[PDB]
């Protein structure tokens, strides 16, 4: 579906999901997320037919731990994980 | 729009400290953050402040004083600078002031105070910024989506501290 099951087996130059781990402090500069240290965000890339572009289709949230004062908070941040791609 | 951070001798915030502010355990640090801007609709929040042995504010530290507006350290006190009949110096400047009690947690004669601010809108709809939230409001409730929004427009400041040992 241009998802992991298809794209990770059929590695190709056309539009497809690409695996990608992101470390919050090292790669994004988001210092305020205490946990997790990083996560698999993935991205979408590759050629498309006919002027469309390879972009995200299904996105999933990520559970994070942050602090307000001394209060720990756990919440689900939407739009964090790319699960599938589409030509658009 | 220009910003500054300065340390003062006392809670009167009258005399900015010359040189490298020198502190010992159980003494207070008086911090004033300021902005000189043209747009009255522009405000700021003190998002996060911490002390570290590293001059690089990207370096992690466990001595956190304020975390997401709400103070984390029990010694933090905020002071008003917007009190009618209570004048402060430099009117063209909008300020936020706080203090903390210095705790011996590091073993160095030199530390850095790092504070990051985030921009905010003082008036509804005018600016493309979240509305200003006081520390009291943030402690009761402040969520991840709002924090992510505030972090999009942020400035970090660093001042060195000279740490003295005492009997």
């Amino acid at each position: 579906a241009l998802d992991a099951a298809y794209c990770f087996r059929n590695v190709q130059d056309n539009c497809c999901l690409r695996p990608l781990y992101i470390d919050f402090r090292k790669d994004l500069g988001w210092k305020w997320i205490h946990e997790p240290k990083g996560y698999n965000a993935n991205f979408c890339a590759g050629a498309c037919p006919y002027s469309p572009r390879c972009r995200s289709q299904d996105l999933e949230p990520l559970t994070i731990v942050y602090y307000v004062g001394r209060k720990p908070k756990v919440e689900q941040l939407s739009n964090m994980i790319v699960k599938s791609c589409k030509c658009s | 729009a220009t910003f500054n951070m300065e340390l003062y001798n006392t809670d009167l915030f009258l005399v900015p400290s010359p040189g490298v502010f020198s502190v010992a355990e159980n003494e207070h640090v008086y911090v004033e953050v300021s902005v000189t801007k043209a747009d009255q609709d522009l405000g700021f929040a003190i998002q996060t402040c911490f002390l570290s042995p590293y001059s690089n504010p990207d370096r992690m530290s466990d001595y956190t004083i304020i975390e997401n507006i709400c103070p984390k350290d029990d010694s933090v006190k905020f002071y008003s600078s917007k009190r009618v009949h209570f004048p402060i110096p430099h009117a063209e400047v909008d300020k936020k002031r706080f203090s903390f009690l210095f705790k011996s947690v590091f073993n160095t004669s030199l530390l850095f105070l790092h504070c990051e601010l985030t921009l905010c809108s003082r008036k509804k709809g005018s600016l493309k910024l979240p509305r200003c939230v006081t520390p009291d409001d943030a402690c009761t409730s402040l969520d991840a989506t709002m924090i992510w929004t505030m972090m999009q427009n942020k400035k970090t400041f660093t001042k060195p501290l000279a740490v003295v040992l005492q009997h």
